[PDB]
């Protein structure tokens, strides 16, 4: 058959799952340390006092 | 080795608080015992 001129140029692309904006949590300033450290600091604080 | 801590873990964490608070209350009783002795032995 004899095609006509392309009316839509395309190709092979890459599709991935759209990511999320990862809205920071309210209490995210605690993230640098683990929950165990934060809990142990309170225990250490009480003990020292 | 997701994990979580149970009540038995928090039973020893609560016991720590109760123990430190009892230790403080016992130290006050000791300071109270000696304060009375000093005050009685002053007048
Ligand atoms: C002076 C010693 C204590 C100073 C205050 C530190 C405040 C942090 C304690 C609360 C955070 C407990 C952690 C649970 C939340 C989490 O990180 O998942």
């Amino acid at each position: 058959i004899d095609f006509s001129k392309p009316f839509m140029s395309l190709g092979i692309s890459i599709m991935i799952k759209k990511p999320q904006k990862s809205k920071p949590g309210v209490f995210s300033f605690l993230d640098p340390l683990a929950y165990e450290i934060w809990m142990c600091i309170v225990f250490a604080y009480i003990g020292v006092s | 080795d997701s994990y979580s801590y149970g009540w038995s873990f928090y039973f020893g964490a609560l016991s720590f608080i109760i123990a430190e608070m009892v230790g403080v209350l016992a130290v006050h009783m000791f300071i109270d015992r000696h304060k009375q002795l000093r005050a009685t032995a002053r007048a």
